């Protein structure tokens, strides 16, 4: 089996670990749907403001 | 670095706001492509720009900054974000990296945990690129897969799958925190046509592309063989799924489980009245009595079985075949007792037999204005509902 197929199976395990472990599930879902970071948002504001 | 293709305009009609957001989005993506891609790679949570995704690109547009605006502006900025992702896909492939041999496509219905699954993947030395996107209409993915095969890269496709209802619950939570959920129209369109697109891809490329699945209904079960992936993903037609989703989002709003803003983003551009009118009650009836009403469906064996029971007082005995109900003609008043109601339809016994009203009439909700067992007249004066009670005692 390829490295990609092994990578997907190991991801499926951590999907199962999200269902039992609630501290693990909160730390994953915190990052995903936060938005841009304060560092990146500083860069973006200059980029947007420089080109109107 | 120019964009890989032209950004398709959508017609927003008289919506002047979205029309202007679209143009400002296309201008930004076209003119600042070099600086946008640089910020995507070096600064966002994208594995140095190896995780490629149109949804992550939306965060670099100014219209998408505020949480309140995301559901509204999404369709106006999407195509710019998608073409930037396509441009980014191509720029990653241009990097001369002999060690990196693998390209992974992640696809599936919105709210099935694709991005959470991608976070739970650990990057490897051989991983070149990971692209999250729809393959239900796979024409654009053909150009992507084609380029991978030109450079002798190993292409894998992961089809993540989940029930439409459980997936819809995950998009609600996403909408309330992130600000973007997903429309039922696109959820049904992806889920119904994803098996066709994968099969279409399979015929075209064969063993060169490897297609696997993840069943999220069975604790993230990995599905190795292509025939098993098609069985997992075969969860009904586009009419069925859209029908079930239309009733779900409406029921959830009527009960007070989701807000009006969550309901509207899920509704999207859909005319729900038109979806509800397509629903069939062909093998269905309602039995009434002093205790209440009982919904029953008949199976191929010709046995009626009870689906639902609703206690109501003051009804006489009766059997009503819902599949033989006359559709209410607009601009006419129908008088009589309501014998059954659900998310899609309202069934009223008149003196000219059983009559069926849509539960919505020009975005006004008929169902909430009447109760089962109640005697009413229902008429529409110039696209405005007129419901009068006819209850009396004498
Ligand atoms: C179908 C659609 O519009 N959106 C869906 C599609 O995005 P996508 O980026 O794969 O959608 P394409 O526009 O079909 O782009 C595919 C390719 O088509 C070329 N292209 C595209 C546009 C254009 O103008 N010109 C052009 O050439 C280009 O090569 C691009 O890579 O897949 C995502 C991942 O499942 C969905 O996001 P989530 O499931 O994560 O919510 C997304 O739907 C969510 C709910 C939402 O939209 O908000």
């Amino acid at each position: 089996e390829s490295n990609a197929i092994r990578m997907i199976k190991e991801a499926c395990e951590k999907n199962r670990r999200m269902m039992t472990d609630e501290a693990f599930r909160k730390e994953v879902e915190k990052r995903l749907y936060a938005g841009p970071s304060p560092e990146l948002l500083a860069k973006l504001r200059v980029l947007w403001a420089a080109n109107k | 670095v120019k964009l890989s293709s032209d950004i398709n305009l959508r017609d927003f009609g008289n919506n002047e706001y979205l029309s202007s957001v679209q143009d400002e989005a296309i201008r930004f993506a076209t003119e600042q492509t070099d600086e946008i891609l640089s910020l995507y790679s070096q600064h966002a949570d994208t594995e140095g720009g190896r995780y490629v995704c149109a949804d992550t690109f939306k965060e670099l547009f100014p219209a998408f900054e505020n949480k309140e605006d995301r559901a509204t502006v999404n369709n106006a900025i999407h195509n710019s974000a998608a073409v930037l992702s396509s441009t980014q896909f191509d720029e990653v492939l241009k990097r001369d990296e002999p060690q990196k041999k693998e390209v992974i496509f992640v696809t599936g219905i919105p709210g099935s945990g694709k991005t959470s699954t991608v976070k739970n993947m650990m990057m490897q030395d051989t991983t070149k690129l990971l692209f999250e996107g729809q393959l239900a209409r796979p024409q654009s993915a053909f150009r992507k897969i084609e380029q991978c095969l030109e450079r002798n890269l190993e292409v894998t496709i992961v089809a993540v799958s989940m029930r439409a209802e459980r997936a819809s619950d995950n998009t609600y939570k996403r909408f309330n925190e992130y600000g973007r959920g997903a429309s039922i129209g696109i959820m049904a369109d992806i889920q119904a046509n994803l098996p066709d697109g994968l099969k279409q891809i399979r015929d075209k490329f064969g063993d060169a592309v490897k297609i696997v699945g993840i069943n999220q209904d069975r604790n993230s079960e990995f599905i190795d063989k292509f025939d098993d992936v098609i069985k997992m993903l075969s969860l009904g037609s586009q009419e069925q799924i859209l029908g079930r989703l239309a009733e779900k989002i409406q029921s959830d709003f009527d009960s007070g489980k989701i807000s009006r803003e969550c309901f509207n983003q899920a509704k999207g551009s859909m005319d729900l009245e038109s979806v509800f009118a397509k629903k069939e009650y062909s093998q269905q009836r309602v039995v009434t009595n002093s205790k209440g009403v009982t919904l029953e469906t008949k199976s191929a064996n010709e046995l009626w079985s009870k689906v639902e029971q609703i206690p109501v007082t003051g009804m006489k005995a009766g059997i009503y075949l819902l599949g033989q109900a006359k559709k209410a003609e607009t601009g006419q008043t129908y008088s009589g007792e309501i014998i059954y109601k659900d998310a899609a339809a309202v069934f009223q016994k008149t003196k000219n037999g059983l009559v069926r009203h849509n539960a919505t009439h020009n975005e006004e909700r008929l169902a909430k204005l009447v109760e089962i067992g109640q005697n009413v007249s229902i008429g529409s004066n110039k696209g405005k509902l007129i419901v009068k009670s006819l209850e009396y005692s004498a």
